[PDB]
Formats: C-alpha cells, sequence, structure tokens
RNA sequence: AGGAGGUAAAAAUGGUAAAAA
RNA sequence: GUUGGGCACUCUAAGUUGACUGCCGGUGACAAACCGGAGGAAGGUGGGGAUGACGUCAAAUCAUCAUGCCCCUUAUGAUUUGGGCUACACACGUGCUACAAUGGACAAUACAAAGGGCAGCGAAACCGCGAGGUCAAGCAAAUCCCAUAAAGUUGUUCUCAGUUCGGAUUGUAGUCUGCAACUCGACUACAUGAAGCUGGAAUCGCUAGUAAUCGUAGAUCAGCAUGCUACGGUGAAUACGUUC
C-alpha cells in the first residue's frame, strides 16, 4: 500500500515498487529489506499490516523526496550565488562536466535550430 | 591389450586418442562427454566413423586442449577416423568417402591493413 | 580529487598570514589558480590572472574547497548574432 | 650442472655456434645433452609508409630471436676452460648459470 | 614513388646486417653510439668506402672497412690516428681492419658518387651515365640501370633521365641487386643520382 | 560455385530440419536456435496429436511455390519455373521471416503457430504463396513466348 | 624553432613530468619507439640499408 | 550466299589561356 | 605432473619428403588447353601475405630531414609563468551504445590463441560496499606474473509495460597518477532517470572459417582508447544468369 507519503505500484513485487520512491533506487530498496527482515519476493498486493508499519518506520531514517528536492536544489542554488564555473553553466543551460560543444550537447541544448550559409 | 591411437587436429585443437574394446561410450578430458558439449548434434558427427564403417565394441578415450567447443570435438573425429584404420587397413574406404580421414585446412584469416577484418572494409563516402 | 591538505602552493599562503597582522587590504596578486581556498582566505580581495590581466575576486564564507580560479573565466563567449 | 643458453637473431649463426661448443664438451669425455629448440620471441613494428598523408598505407617490420638450451653435468677440469676459451661469432651471448 | 629499396626487401635473405651485435638491455644507446662511428668515419674517408660494417662483443668493435684505394685508409700515420680519435670518443676499444676491392666501378656505391662529383663539375648529364653503362658491361655486369633526376641542365623545370643495358630483374628476390643513391649539390639545387648494377 | 554439404539432425535424421535451425539462427549463435525449433515441435504435438515431423511435411508444401516472377526488360515480369532447391529455399525462409511478424510475446511460441495454421491452409507465409502465382498468372500471358 | 627544442629537451628540467622525449637523429617529438629512440621515417631508412641488428619486413 | 525497309519514348550545360629538346 | 622414472603421445624448431597438369579416359588442328577419374593431408597459379612495368594527376609534404633563391636579425631568434589548441546558433564525414522476451537481473559452471615484464610484472594473505590500501613470495622467462578468457551451458525469476528496457544528464561522497586535475584526466559508490518503439529521399560492406557477433593482447604512454594494429571462440544465407 501507500508508504512514505507516495503511491506504491501494488501488483509489482516490494524491492522493485520501493524504487518508485524518489531517493530509493535497487540498493537501498534491498537494504531496508535486509534488516527489517520481510521476504523480498513478496508482493505488495499481499502484504499484511503490520510488515507495511515495519518496512515504513524504517524508511524515514533515509531522506524522503520531499528533502531531497531542497536539498539537491538548494546545491544548485548556492553554486550560481557564488558566481562559480559550473553556476554559470547551470545558467547558460550548457553541459557542466566539460563536454565538447562542437556537436552534442544535446540533452541541455534541446531541439535544433538549422541554418546556413 | 591392443590400443590404436590416432591424433587428430581441427582449428588449433589437437587430440590424443586411446580406444580400449568394450562399450561404445565416448570418455573426454576424464570426464563424460555430456557435460563436456553443449549440443548432442556434436555427437551425431563423432560418432559418424562408427556409422560408415559399420563397426560397436568400441570405448574410445581421448585428450584433447585448446579451441572451442566445436574444434575440440570436431577434431576427436579425426582421431577416431586414424585409429580406426590402426585396425583394420580394409576400413579406409569407407572412411575415404565420407571424407572423414582429411583434415579442413580453414583456420581464421590475417586482419590486413586498412581493414578491420581479414575481409571488411570501412564505410565509403562522397564519390 | 585529493585526500591530502587542500594544495598549499608556498608562496600564496605566506602573504595571507602576512595580512592578518594589522588591516586587510584589497589587493594582492597571484597566478595560483590551482590553489584550494582555505577557511582563512576570507575577506581578502585578491587579483587572479585570467589571462590579459588581473581581475578582481571576493571570497565570501561560501567558498571553502573551491578552486582559486574557478571564479575567473579565462575564455569569453558572446552571442552568435546577438 | 651447467646451463648455456644461446640467443641471436639468425637461425644459422645460432646453429652452428650450437654445434661447435658441443664437440669441446665431447673432448672431455661425454654427458652433455644435446640442443633442445626454445619457442621465438619475434616483434611486430608497423608503422605508416607516407610521411603525411595517408594513414591506411603501412609497412610491417619484424624483430626475431632464437634460443637454445644445452645442459653439461659432471664437471671435470679441462672441461671448464674450455668452453670458456672459444670465441663464438659476434650476435649471439652466453648465459651460464652454475 | 612506388618502388622499395631493392637493397631493403632482401635483407635477411641474400644480404646481411651491416651491425651484428645482441644486446639484451641498453639496446637504444648501444645503437645510436654505433651509429656516431659510422658517420665519423664516412666524413673523414677521400678514399672511397662501401661498408662500415660492424661486429660488436665485450669491451670491443671490429671495423671491417670495405675501400677502393686501401693504400689511403691504410697509409700507419694515417689508421692509428684515425683509431686515436674512435677510442677518444666512445670511451672504448676499437680494433679497425682495412678491406680492398677490386672492380670499382662494379660497386653501385661507387659508381653513384662517381657520377655525383662528376655532375658537381657541370658535364653533361647524359654522357655520364653513358661511359658508367658501357664501363660496367665490359667489367662483367649482366645488366645496369641509372638515373639521374633534378634540375638537369640548369633548366627552370625538373625531369629525369635513365639508361640501361642487360637484364636488371627486380622482382625476382633471389637475384642480388646492389643499389645506391648519393647526392651532386649544384648551385642549382640539389641533384639525385641512382644506379642499378645486376651482375649475377 | 556449388552448395557443400548438411549432415541430418539426431532426433529426427532429416535434411530440412537441420536447414532450419541455420535460418533461426541469429547473430551466429547455434544453442538459441536449436531450442527454439525443438521445443516449438513439442507444443505442435500438443495441440495436433499428431507427429511433429508429420505436420512439419505437410506445413512446408502449403508455403512451398512452384511458378515465380522476375523482373526484367518498361516494367515486365516474366513467370519463370522453380528449382527443386529454391522452392525449399524460397518455402522455410517465408515460414521463418513471417512468423516474427506474428504478434505474440515469444518466438518459441510465434514459430509452433505457424506451423499450425499453414498445415490448415491458411496464414501469413501461405497467401505470400498465393500473391506469388496470382501475379505470376496476370501476366503470364505475354512473357512465356519472349 | 627545431634548435632550441632539441636544446632545451637535453638538460634536466625543474619538474620530471616535463621530460618529453624526441628523435635521436631528427629530433622529432611524435611516432617514436623508446626501443630503438628513433621515429617511424628515421626506423623505416635504417631498416632498408641493413643497419640494425635483425630486422627485416614481415609477410606471415 | 545476295538484295531491301525499320529499332523496349525520354536525358540540358560546363569562362579564358600557357606547359617540355 | 607434484616427485622417482620414461622420451612412446603431444609440443618445440632445425634439417628433409611432397603438387608437377606428373598417371588413366574422352573431346581437340595428332598442338595449346579445357571436362572428368584414380591415388592422395592437400588439385588444377591449395588458402593468405610480401612484391605495384612505362606513364597520368604542375596530386601530397619546404612542419621528419635536405636544399636553390627571397626575407628577419635589438627581432619573424631566445626565457619563464598563466591562457588557448577542449569555444558553440548550426551544417557534414566516421564510429560507439540503444530501442528489448533469440531478452534484462541473480547464482553455479565450460573451453583459447597471440603478446608484454627491471626498479618493470605485483602471487598469496589481511583490509574496504567498490575503485583500491598494507605487507611483500617468485621472476630478465616453454619455469614466475599480467590473466577469472567472454559469448556459452545448467537453474531461479521478471511478463509486453518507455517497463526489472535504455544509461544520457545533474547533485553528493570518494580512489589514484602527478609539483598541480578551475578551465581540462580516468575510475568507484549512492541518488538522479533524457531522447529512444527499428529510422524519409538516398546510401555502404561482404562469396567461407568470410559477413555477423564475443572477449583478449600490444605500441604510444606518469596518469588517460568507442581510435589504430594484431589474436582466437561461436559461425550462416546465396550466386539462376549476367555483366543492358
Ligand atoms: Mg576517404
Ligand atoms: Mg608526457
Ligand atoms: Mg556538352
Ligand atoms: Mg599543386
Ligand atoms: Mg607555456
Ligand atoms: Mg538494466
Ligand atoms: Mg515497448
Amino acid at each position: 500500500a501507500r508508504i512514505a507519503g507516495v503511491d506504491i505500484p501494488r501488483e509489482k513485487r516490494v524491492v522493485i515498487s520501493l524504487t518508485y520512491i524518489y531517493g530509493i533506487g535497487t540498493s537501498t530498496a534491498q537494504k531496508i529489506l535486509e534488516e527489517a527482515n520481510v521476504s523480498a519476493d513478496t508482493r505488495v498486493k499481499d502484504l499484511t499490516d503490520d510488515e507495511l508499519g515495519r518496512i515504513r518506520e524504517v524508511v524515514d531514517g533515509y531522506k524522503v523526496e520531499g528533502d531531497l528536492r531542497r536539498e539537491t536544489n538548494l546545491n544548485i542554488k548556492r553554486l550560481m550565488e557564488i558566481s562559480s564555473y559550473r553556476g554559470i553553466r547551470h545558467r547558460r543551460g550548457l553541459p557542466v562536466r566539460g563536454q565538447k560543444t562542437k556537436n552534442n550537447a544535446r540533452t541541455r541544448k534541446g531541439p535544433v535550430k538549422t541554418v546556413a550559409n | 591389450q591392443v590400443e590404436y591411437r590416432g591424433t587428430g587436429r581441427r582449428k588449433n585443437s589437437v587430440a590424443r586418442v586411446r580406444l580400449v574394446p568394450g562399450e561404445g561410450n565416448i570418455t573426454v578430458n576424464n570426464r563424460d562427454v555430456r557435460e563436456y558439449l553443449p549440443f548432442e548434434s556434436l555427437i551425431l558427427d563423432l560418432n559418424q566413423p562408427f556409422d560408415v564403417t559399420e563397426t560397436g565394441n568400441y570405448d574410445v578415450l581421448v585428450n584433447v586442449h585448446g579451441g572451442g567447443f566445436t574444434g575440440q570435438a570436431q577434431a576427436i573425429r579425426h582421431g577416431i577416423a586414424r585409429a580406426l584404420l590402426e585396425a583394420d587397413p580394409e576400413y579406409r574406404g569407407s572412411l575415404k568417402r565420407a571424407g572423414l580421414l582429411t583434415r579442413d585446412p580453414r583456420m581464421k584469416e590475417r586482419k590486413k591493413p586498412g581493414l578491420k577484418a581479414a575481409r571488411r572494409s570501412p564505410q565509403f563516402s562522397k564519390r | 580529487s585529493i585526500k591530502k591538505g587542500p594544495f598549499v602552493d608556498e608562496h600564496l599562503m605566506k602573504k595571507v598570514e602576512a595580512q592578518e597582522g594589522s588591516e586587510k587590504k584589497q589587493v594582492i596578486k597571484t597566478w595560483s589558480r590551482r590553489s584550494t581556498i582555505f577557511p582563512n582566505f576570507i575577506g581578502h580581495t585578491f587579483a587572479v590572472y585570467d589571462g590579459r590581466k588581473h581581475v578582481p575576486v571576493y571570497v565570501t564564507e561560501d567558498m571553502v574547497g573551491h578552486k582559486l580560479g574557478e571564479f575567473a573565466p579565462t575564455r569569453t563567449f558572446k552571442g552568435h548574432v546577438a | 650442472k651447467i646451463r648455456i643458453r644461446l640467443k641471436a637473431y639468425d637461425h644459422r649463426v645460432i646453429d652452428q655456434s650450437a654445434e661447435k661448443i658441443v664437440e669441446t664438451a665431447k673432448r672431455s669425455g661425454a654427458d652433455v645433452s644435446g640442443p633442445i629448440p626454445l619457442p621465438t620471441e619475434k616483434s611486430v613494428y608497423t608503422i605508416i609508409r607516407a610521411v603525411h598523408k595517408y594513414k591506411d598505407s603501412r609497412e610491417q617490420f619484424e624483430q626475431r630471436t632464437h634460443k637454445r638450451l644445452i645442459d653439461i653435468v659432471n664437471p671435470t677440469p679441462k672441461t671448464v676452460d674450455a668452453l670458456m676459451g672459444l670465441n663464438l661469432p659476434s650476435g649471439v651471448d652466453i648465459e651460464i648459470k652454475l | 614513388g612506388q618502388k622499395i629499396n631493392p637493397i631493403g626487401l632482401r635483407v635477411g635473405i641474400i644480404r646481411d646486417w651491416e651491425a651484428k651485435w645482441y644486446a639484451e638491455k641498453d639496446f637504444a644507446s648501444l645503437l645510436h653510439e654505433d651509429l656516431k662511428i659510422r658517420k665519423f668515419i664516412d666524413n673523414e674517408l677521400e678514399a672511397s668506402v662501401s661498408h662500415v660494417e660492424i661486429e660488436r662483443a665485450a669491451n670491443r668493435i671490429n671495423i671491417a672497412i670495405h675501400t677502393g684505394k686501401p693504400g689511403m685508409v691504410i697509409g700507419g700515420s694515417e689508421i692509428e690516428k684515425l683509431r686515436n680519435k674512435l677510442n677518444a670518443l666512445t670511451d672504448k676499444k676499437v680494433h679497425i681492419n682495412v678491406i680492398e676491392i677490386k672492380k670499382v666501378d662494379l660497386d653501385a656505391r661507387l659508381v653513384a658518387e662517381n657520377i655525383a662529383r662528376q655532375l658537381e663539375n657541370r658535364a653533361s648529364f647524359r654522357r655520364v651515365q653513358k661511359q658508367a653503362i658501357t664501363r660496367a658491361m665490359k667489367l662483367g655486369a649482366k645488366g645496369i640501370k641509372t638515373q639521374v633526376s633534378g634540375r638537369l641542365g640548369g633548366a627552370d623545370i625538373a625531369r629525369a633521365e635513365q639508361y640501361s643495358e642487360g637484364t636488371v630483374p627486380l622482382h625476382t628476390l633471389r637475384a642480388d641487386i646492389d643499389y645506391a643513391h648519393a647526392e651532386a649539390d649544384t648551385t642549382y639545387g640539389k641533384l639525385g643520382v641512382k644506379v642499378w648494377i645486376y651482375r649475377g | 560455385v556449388p552448395k557443400r554439404d548438411v549432415l541430418p539432425d539426431p532426433i529426427h535424421n532429416s535434411k530440412l530440419v537441420t536447414k532450419l535451425i541455420n535460418k533461426i539462427m541469429l547473430d551466429g549463435k547455434r544453442g538459441t536456435a536449436q531450442r527454439i525449433l525443438y521445443s516449438a515441435f513439442d507444443l505442435v504435438e500438443q495441440r495436433s496429436g499428431r507427429d511433429a515431423l508429420e505436420v512439419f511435411e505437410e506445413a512446408i508444401n502449403n508455403i512451398m511455390p512452384v511458378l515465380e516472377v522476375k523482373a526484367r526488360r518498361s516494367n515486365y515480369q516474366v513467370p519463370v519455373e522453380v528449382r527443386p532447391e529454391r522452392r525449399t529455399t524460397l518455402g522455410l525462409r517465408w515460414l521463418v521471416n513471417y512468423a516474427r511478424l506474428r504478434g505474440e510475446k515469444t518466438m518459441e511460441d510465434r514459430l509452433a503457430n505457424e506451423i499450425l495454421d499453414a498445415a490448415n491452409n491458411t496464414g501469413g507465409a501461405v497467401k505470400k504463396r498465393e500473391d506469388t502465382h496470382k501475379m505470376a498468372e496476370a501476366n503470364k500471358a505475354f512473357a512465356h513466348y519472349r | 624553432k627545431g634548435d632550441y627544442e632539441a636544446l632545451r629537451k637535453l638538460p634536466r628540467d625543474s619538474s620530471p613530468t616535463r621530460l618529453t622525449r624526441r628523435c635521436k637523429v631528427t629530433g622529432r617529438p611524435r611516432g617514436v619507439l623508446r626501443k630503438f629512440e628513433m621515429s617511424r621515417i628515421a626506423f623505416r631508412e635504417h631498416a632498408h640499408k641493413g643497419q640494425i641488428p635483425g630486422v627485416k619486413k614481415s609477410s606471415w
């Protein structure tokens, strides 16, 4: 069922359906399913209500998705106000990591603007 | 106690054959051939020498190294064929027609300079 | 990245502690862009060599662990048409 | 025992250097193991045959190394300085590992 | 252009290396100070030298000079003073031998330099090759080819004239074919000569 | 320039079951190709209640054509008769290429429905044989004499 | 500037990662193999004269 | 062998001027 | 196979035997030669390489080198530090990874050839979730090390969903080489989860151990490989006739 303030797909397995929460991937899902002693092969449809609260109790130790938005965006918003190198690359809309911008910056550049002379 | 031996080479793999009279079950590298080879279709062509000469009462013990499982099994039939000719010279004519006696000379070709493989060329451009 | 202490250049750090005796004046010239900004570096305004000239740069209390050179941009890009 | 490794660049200047050393061992009797050939160590160099352009035209160069291993047992007083005394043709070095 | 050195193909088949020594370590440094021995000889020697072949052992280097006039290299006071210069350079001991050559014009190293020094005397390029073609065929050459290329008569644009007499099979690899390219430095620039001689 | 030889399979001892393994073989991997053909015969025998080779020999003849066009020269198609080995070439190639376009979610399941369909004289690989006779019998008129 | 480039390479530098390598015959910085210490152009004319010991053309 | 009558429609353009017995 | 023995088998690399249209049949101007057949590991220049006639394109290089002539010489030569060769509205060439079920993930287990190693190759053990860290056995090589070969096979599981497909993008925390990774290195771990559902007009390579696919090694190099050069595993389909 619903856990940690987010809706969960019910038909799938627990260790896959916990990766639908922003902040939990394939490793930190199993790192809850190994300490709380819940069988990893259970369906989310077929839990009881005791094992649901046991998983839900330890999840709030890890950062929820509401925390991670203001934690990640504050790491970007302090980079722009100090006028760093990659602070202004966030403003330009260009790749941060130093990729060659001759041909492919298309994830940041977006759609194409075809001209020639 | 009489024991006929043959050597069989195919595709960077060589074989050493010791055959004893007994039940017709192949032994290779001190194991059984069920786990040693993934496909039973290979067993049909390494039992091809016993088919054409019509005999049997032969228990073969093989020792191979090098190559992969096609060349390391289709070289075993080369050793079986050259050891059955040590048992009877008259058996040669039945082995000659199928071609089990001869060795395949097909080995891997050389990567030439300028080409990505032996016979593979880079893509051509504005002509 | 380096697990060793953030990179000290012996000439740069010498004259930063030679500023905390009487007064924090506003200009020291430096050619070190590879020097990590220490927590002692704050309050002093440097002059890095952009290339053409030394450009001004101030350090606030949000610059620890950042290089001295990344605040000065070396190549300038104006718009392709505007 | 006495281990003698010959190493040269030719299969002919090392073929006579193996036989000419082994008679001098036989002059002190017997017990010298025959020449057993070791696998060669050959190295390939691939250079562009042009000067400026033309990456697709190369030329393949080769350097080979040939080996012979001779073992001698039961050393005698005459046999030591005898094989040390004779001078092999240039291009092959003796590695004596007694 | 589109032909290789015929001497360079046949090294390892029917030609021998000029250097004969094995070096497990220091093979880079023991080669480039051996490359200065043969550079030192070819400048000082005018004795017409074909081979500067080298054998090396521990503490020694053997120098088997092949030359046209052997008395110029032999001299006593001429040879040992050269040996004194060779001992000073490498700080190792050398041992020089001098080998002569009969049939001077049957060696393509010496036909190439003789033509190139006569072209600096500005003699006609068509007849410097033609005497060289005639002289070898009487001395016993089964074939000979000679080529001079460049600004031949002093012309503003370059060309190349060549001559032959007899068979010179260049695709046959068991054929022993001598070859050398020498230079003439004119006031009009450079000048390349090339001589093939096939003796059988 | 001849075709060399192919030896039969161990299970059925036939020349054109092992020739079908080569057509299903993608990327030079033979082991996956054998499982798709040896297990689809087990699925056919569950549906049909017949021998797997017996449904196979029936469905192969329902795909194999007898007379096909050829483009030569405006646009002319000339119907010629087919050699007895291009029939097995065109036959079981249509059997595998039209079985990948079935719509089921397993090629182990897609291959066992085409041999079930084509034995009952219907299907995608059978209507290709219908449209290589129909195309070759509209223009049978002009092209045989020339 | 080929004279000062071959001349600046011979003395030891302040930092031991500034140490480039060049040809010994021609003083070329690229395409030089460290076993012979000569460039790809100087390696070809020496092999074709027969002066490097034990080197031929491979045709395997 | 010789005479006679005809071809599965289509499909433009490309300054100037020299090299060398 | 580790030690006693053995050079039978394999392997190593030196020397030799062998393939020539040399026998048989037929056609052929009795000739050249073609179509078969025997023996034979191999048959019709066995497979592949190296080898590029005279000439053509005022084709490429004066920045490998060498050089006729021309220019600079208180600079167009020389020194160091920082920067740039890595920019970015776009257009093109060559590749890599994908769009999934002939698949993705987790376990167990199978078989190579080639080549490199002296202050270089780093065995084992212990430590770290991993990249790695400590201590160092042996080894100038058919010995020791790089080095578990991968695809494969046997099992469990996922169920046609932009997903348990894809791994771009960005945040944090690291490891290592180096005097020093801001412009501007490689890798790891966690979180993030972009376009992408087989590609218009046009276009490319390939005839057999080849196409396709799967790993491995070397040179350059302190550190850095989707490139280049080499090596083996699995391994097809098709040639009717033309050359319009
Ligand atoms: Mg091109
Ligand atoms: Mg460097
Ligand atoms: Mg026209
Ligand atoms: Mg031009
Ligand atoms: Mg600089
Ligand atoms: Mg995945
Ligand atoms: Mg889909």
